[PDB]
């Protein structure tokens, strides 16, 4: 049991959380991306008032 | 060109319309409190020209503000007499050594290179470490990535091979009057402690003997670590092929390379990110390790030997994948042998390298190199392999036939793979390599010829 | 002509304005410089360029010249040993013009009307021509070179010059249809030469591997992927498939390569052998591979050039072999791009638009009769790239969208230095049940029963291998560990295929039949041995295993005296023993 | 220059009417005049940072702005003075607000209404070297040099006699023209010219035994300790500063505890200084930040110490600087970067994050200046993370720039022992190249001794664990002997207090002859084994219980207790 933890469990069950993580945080690239987007097109909009 | 701020972001900002800018133009815009500063020109317009910006934007007023054009695309001067010096911060040698005199200008942004002008290698690179020349064959063909650790340092194993490469009297049949032992060294980030570290080990290698020595200085602002590693490339490319010297580019952490570059992207909306390291990141590489090789015609040639860290063992994130991709194999130093005492550590089994007989072979190199290569190999491998399954049932997993590839596990151990910093000889290296081979039955070898049994047993 | 200036740049794209009267997709030429571009996105009159080579010393203002015509790859006389690289361009030449280094803004012709080839007529005036059919025969080479009438082009005939030599663009056969149909033809790089009825492949492919072949084939027209992580035998086996073939044309497009790559590769290719002149691989190899130094879409533009080469070939009747490397180049391509062209990005900076292409590409090969009536293959090895280490990445389940055959190549076989390395459990194949007719009629009937034969062995190795990391198997019974070492030399002396031994690096029907029935007989003697009381500890020392061990130490071309010899003191002596 | 609001979203102000601004610009929004900043200019409008949050504010108002980019003060003063991250004194807030602060306070930076001592060490018609000598004020603390900023080389006239003089006061002035007074305005993004950055050679002293002989930085260095504060870590933090040669101490947090930060602070007059006497609080310079301290505060506090510390490291002084939180310093960062374009994009913290956190370390360290003199700026990384992950910005970022982690563990302080550095899970990259000097400058075989040493405690770790499960009884005698050899390491070497005064200040020329002995006794019973000898025996020697009273003496009757204590080991293994 001990020989086998400090291979392929341990780590592994660390490496699973890590894998998860990044591919849940670099998702929000997108998110962040589209939003900006989108604030752009909210001024662009009160700046047809005001001018062109 | 008209300077007109009416805009201020990070690191770039608003330079009304545009009519002598280029793409990659040395600007240089006066903040108007008597310090001043240069930049690179990127996403150049007729509408908003964004300036790249070198140093802090403190005193930086609306009032008395110029931007002027000093060269159309990046360039900067390479004279014949760089080698023996040490060039300490950008461009000028800043730790007492007077100004640099150029004699030609030209780019240092990098310039083509045909692919049938390339020529495979035929010269042995012997360098003072017999574990990794042997299996992974150095050779002026390759750049291999040094993999460090954390507790295993990258600077140990950076300072080490510097001066410990030598190129061969007529075992590659090839003189070593006809190039030098002379080197160049890149930083692509050096912090304090680091540059501290390379001190004392420049002046072992000869720094002002022979070697061209660039560094950042490790105090100077960030946008320099991403400007060092294409400069100390194209400025080695004409000392190099034209003058017929061959050097060896000892470059290091190409973190602080990624690192510094993301911030960039991250406010002109390239969106950084892959797993949070550029995803642009290969694109602007390409170029940096392009000549690595070595070119036909001309003689003397150009080398990249890579040396960056692993935040994890693992190869899922950027730092070490794509770098992987990219160079041309990999040799990894592990921690495995770094946790017993062992210096250096090599471990090869994780290891594995592009060309294994290519610039070696009999009489390019020695006549047993070539066969002692795939043999040291799969000779630990089947060592290593019992220590496993040893746990797994009773307290033992082999019998006597196995018993042997044991003690193989523990002679290519401390007597091989440590041996501190000496230098070793492609002669030493293999010889003895044949000492530990004699533990093994020779009737049980089979990745290795049977007339070369005969020659060293 | 289009004539606008420049408006912003924006990295290696440039985007440009007076642009009025430009189609998507053409000829343009940026600056005065002329770096070769492609009008792309076009909002308003303002249309976005992206350029193939660099934007260094390339100011805004300067005129932007465009054909109004489309990009289209030339295609005629003096293909092979030529280059067209990926952007349209002979290095061979660059090479000697622009000395050492390539200086941009610096173009030629991608086809080289230097040259001159004779003509020997096929056709006559008062004939009725077809669209892909041929007009006359050209000796290039050890090959056969036709004159593809253009597709969609009909009418009658006015002359045909007598044979001789004459230069590449001028006209051979001139159409009485007021069209003097030049010696080479353009045909746009999006559109694909017709065909008068799709078929589906079924002649083999060999390649030059043994296990790869033999366990998952692919057919002659058929795909696969080889998805290969961190850095491992995929960038070097491909140079090792590309190395020997069955096809007849060999078009390599490494698409964008990396220069340390191209070096061996290039160079390699004036000392392999070519089994139609004796010499060169270069008088049947064509390259498209383009650098890696250039920008992104450099490296996009070069899988489209290839492909139009490709059908070219398959059009005359010949088996063409196709070979992508990398598909860590064409995510990287629209990754950028992307962001260049205000795009907005679907998911993890891969573009909405991603399988658009990629799919296509895929779907133009297969083994296919013509509208010129001939019959060739496109048959394609595109090797995968996960950039970041799993196949979990949008680039990478995409190229699992098609269908076919499939490889696996894994990390940990490939440091023991036995490539190809090849997983049973992860690879499946529709061209074993395809092949299968072809098989029991050329190969031998017992090779659709053979191979089933090898399968199973390592079948039930999936099953035990697992049971073996739990708990020995000294520890298990006796035919536990038969089969164990039977799959031993399935590795230690057969998927070991040495790129540096040529008695491995060759490899055909013969040498794959052979090799399996030696397997075969030991298999099915051990399984009685052992019924006997006989333990497989015994039988390691006992001579019969190093026997089988004989595959890279017997020759290609003096096998035949071997295997027979060999193979009867299998069944002799061990049941002696 | 002067402008007028026109938005308020969040804390941060936008106001047109400025033109001419300058970059990193001193803004006091409103009528209220919030502690605000100039940043980021667009159009005939600036984006404004403001450090306190607005909830009074109103658009439209005037903002006045001096016009002249934001500096760091320098002055007398500061030793023995509270300050915060906007360098306010936190206690003249406390008598003239209250208890409680209500915001748009701004009162000096330094105490200006005092009337500081003088004495002039130049004269007119002499030249004045920059970032040396202008006049030296008397302090009890010991002294204070107030010296010229750099690049202000020129001839001095009117140099008035030693007395008291307010800092606005005037004492000297050029003769070349351009005024000075004793408060100096310094760059807050900017450091201070140096002539060699040198090499660190002597040896950073933190009085305590293992913490410093075993694993030193040397003076200069770049460290860490890693883990939260309250499993009475803090314990190091204090006594570490309190012991360790220096003559100024600096002490700096942001985004630190509640109530645990401020008996920090009134425990830390309670602190007492070994080279003095008397208290640390004497000579202690307070910049920190609690955590109900405004947005930008906690985010600009680093920058702050940092020049401060090349201040007193120009006047020849030694400092010890102790960055308190790094982890939560980050926590400002994201906010504000959120709230403009400078949005996240690498792994749920800003890219901008690691360029920040370098600089801290970059522009410290042991390095000579134009003035000629010496002093370090030795930089102790508590990071603590709430558990940290090597795939977190944070770890992964500092993990690099610092060459040390002096590693605790939970385990280790249960047993209530300082130092409890778990040696295992400890490293400094610096001993390689510190051997050279340490043989130089302290003794002969003192480096020779710790490489050599350290290796007890790694032949033990694997050793105990299950193959030792009942101690050693049906094991042999080589394997014995380590555990003999390893009691008394562990039990009086690793041991040590910080609340007995025999030893909680110890010196080098009491820890080398500890260690010495160490050696010698497993150099005696390993060879005791070889002549026949027992266990017992050594568990009976009175040597054992000599290693114990050699820290319980302190170092004046060292030279005493190391004649008979190092002559008694000889002669108690040619007893056996």
């Amino acid at each position: 049991r001990v020989n086998a933890l400090e291979q392929v469990v341990i780590p592994g069950i660390r490496a699973q959380i890590r894998f998860i993580q990044q591919v849940l945080e670099q998702r929000e690239r997108e998110d962040t991306f589209r939003l900006k987007r989108i604030k752009g097109k909210i001024e662009a909009r009160e700046a047809e008032e005001e001018g062109g | 060109e008209y300077t007109g701020i009416t805009y201020i972001s990070g690191p770039l900002l608003f330079v009304e319309n545009a009519k002598d800018l280029a793409y990659g133009a040395i600007v240089d815009i006066k903040d108007g409190t008597g310090r001043v500063r240069g930049g690179q020109v990127i996403e150049v317009s007729e509408e908003y020209a964004v300036i790249q910006v070198f140093e802090e934007t403190t005193g930086l007023d609306l009032a008395t503000t110029s931007v002027s054009l000093v060269e159309d695309v990046a360039r900067l001067g390479v004279s014949k007499e760089m080698l023996g010096r040490r060039f300490n911060g950008i461009g000028k040698p800043i730790d007492g050594l007077p100004p640099i005199t150029p004699e030609k200008r030209l780019p240092i942004t990098g310039l083509p290179l045909n692919p049938v002008a390339r020529r495979k290698p035929e010269q042995f690179i012997q360098t003072g470490i017999s574990t990794i020349d042997v299996m992974n064959t150095l050779v002026r063909g390759q750049k291999l990535p040094i993999f460090s650790g954390s507790g295993l340092p990258a600077n140990e194993i950076a300072a080490q091979i510097a001066r410990q490469a030598t190129v061969r009297p007529d075992l590659s049949g090839e003189g070593e009057k006809e190039e030098p032992f002379a080197v160049v060294f890149a930083a692509m980030g050096i912090t304090q402690r680091e540059l501290s570290y390379f001190i004392q080990e420049f002046e072992r290698t000869g720094a002002l003997s022979r070697s061209v020595l660039f560094l950042n200085k490790a105090d100077d602002p960030t946008i320099e670590r991403i400007l060092t590693p294409r400069m100390a490339l194209t400025v080695a490319e004409y000392l190099a092929f034209e003058h017929d010297y061959h050097v060896l580019v000892i470059l290091t952490d190409m973190t602080n390379y990624c690192e510094a570059l993301r911030e960039i992207g991250a406010a002109r909306e390239e969106i950084p990110g892959r797993r949070g390291y550029p995803g642009y990141m290969y694109t602007d590489l390409a170029t940096i390790y392009e000549r690595a090789g070595v070119v036909e015609g001309k003689k003397g040639s150009v080398t990249q030997i890579p040396i960056l860290s692993m935040p994890d063992d693992d190869r899922t994130h950027p730092i070490p994948d794509l770098t992987g991709y990219i160079t041309e194999g990999q040799i990894q130093l592990s921690r495995e042998l770094h946790r017993k005492g062992i210096y250096p550590p090599i471990d090869p089994l994780p290891s594995l390298s592009r060309l294994m007989n290519n610039g070696v072979g009999k009489g390019k190199t020695r006549e047993d190199h070539k066969q002692v290569s795939d043999q040291l190999y799969s000779a630990y491998a089947n060592g290593v392999d019992i220590r496993k399954l040893v746990a797994i049932i009773g307290e033992d997993a082999l019998t006597e036939n196995d018993r042997r590839y044991l003690q193989f596990a523990d002679a290519f151990e401390r007597f091989f793979i440590n041996q501190g910093q000496q230098n070793r000889s492609i002669e030493e290296s293999l010889q003895i390599a044949w000492a530990l081979l004699s533990m093994l039955p020779q009737g049980e070898l089979k990745r290795i010829s049977k007339d070369h049994i005969g020659k060293y047993y | 002509m289009i004539q606008g200036v420049i408006q912003k740049i924006a990295g290696p794209a440039v985007i440009a304005k007076g642009m009025l009267g430009a189609r998507m997709y053409d000829i343009c030429k940026v600056g005065e410089e002329g770096l070769v571009g492609e009008i792309i996105r076009l909002d308003g009159d303002t249309a976005f360029v992206q350029v193939y080579e660099d934007t260094s010393g390339l100011k805004v203002g300067e005129p932007v010249v465009s054909t109004g015509l489309p990009l289209a790859v030339e295609l005629g006389p003096g293909m092979l040993n030529g280059i067209y690289d990926g952007i349209q361009r002979p290095l061979e030449r660059i090479r000697e013009k622009t000395g050492i280094y390539i200086t941009r803004g610096v173009v030629v012709h991608a086809l080289d009307r230097e040259k001159k080839w004779a003509w020997t007529p096929m056709v006559k005036p008062g004939d009725e021509v077809r669209g892909g059919m041929v007009l006359g025969t050209v000796p290039e080479f050890g090959f056969t070179h036709k004159i593809l009438v253009p597709p969609d082009v009909r009418g009658r005939v006015k002359e045909v010059k007598p044979a001789g030599e004459y230069t590449v663009e001028e006209p051979v056969v001139v159409l009485e249809d007021g069209t003097e149909l030049k010696m080479y033809h353009t045909w746009p790089v999006r559109r694909a030469r017709p065909v008068q009825r799709k078929l589906d492949p079924n002649t083999p492919f060999l390649t030059g591997m043994r296990i790869l072949d033999v366990l998952f084939p692919v057919a002659m027209g058929g795909t696969a992927a080889i998805p290969g992580p961190f850095g491992s035998g995929k960038t070097v086996t491909q140079q090792s498939l590309a190395k020997w073939s069955n096809a007849d044309v060999v078009v390599y497009v490494g698409c964008g390569e990396r220069g340390n790559e191209m070096t061996d590769v290039l160079v390699e290719f004036p000392e392999l052998t070519d089994p139609k002149t004796g010499g060169p691989l270069m008088h049947r190899t064509v390259l498209i591979a383009n650098t890696s130094n250039m920008p992104v879409a450099a490296r996009e533009a070069s899988i489209y050039v290839g492909v139009t080469i490709a059908e070219y070939f398959r059009d005359q009747g010949f088996s063409v072999a196709l070979m992508a490397d990398s598909t860590s180049r064409w995510a990287e391509a629209l990754r950028e791009i992307s962001s260049r062209l205000e795009e907005m990005p679907a998911e993890e900076g891969y573009p909405p638009y991603l399988a658009a292409r990629l799919a296509a590409f895929y779907e133009r090969a297969g083994k296919v009769i013509t509208l010129g009536g001939e019959e060739g293959a496109v048959t394609i090895v595109g090797a995968v790239s996960p950039p970041g280490g799993d196949m979990s990445e949008p680039v990478t389940q995409s190229t699992l969208r098609i269908v076919g055959a499939f490889w696996r190549l894994d990390a940990s076989l490939a440091f023991r230095r036995h490539f190809p390395a090849i997983n049973w459990n992860g690879s499946y194949s529709l061209f074993t049940s395809a092949l299968d007719p072809w098989y029991r009629e050329n190969v031998a009937e017992d090779y659709p029963e053979l191979r089933d034969a090898i399968s199973e062995l390592l079948q039930r190795e999936a099953g035990l291998q697992e049971i073996v990391q739990l708990v020995g198997p000294d520890a298990l019974q006796d035919a536990e560990r038969l089969v164990i070492e039977v799959g031993r030399i399935i590795r230690e002396d057969f998927l070991q295929q040495n790129a540096y031994h040529e008695v491995d690096a060759y490899c055909s029907m013969k040498k794959a039949y052979g090799i399996m029935k030696m397997i075969l007989a030991f298999y099915k003697e051990a399984e009685a041995a052992i019924k006997r009381g006989v333990s497989i500890d015994e039988i390691l020392q006992l001579p019969v295993l190093e026997r089988i061990g004989r595959a890279r130490y017997v020759s290609e071309e003096e096998f035949p005296a071997y295997f027979e010899e060999a193979m009867k003191e299998i069944q002799g002596a061990f049941k002696a023993l």
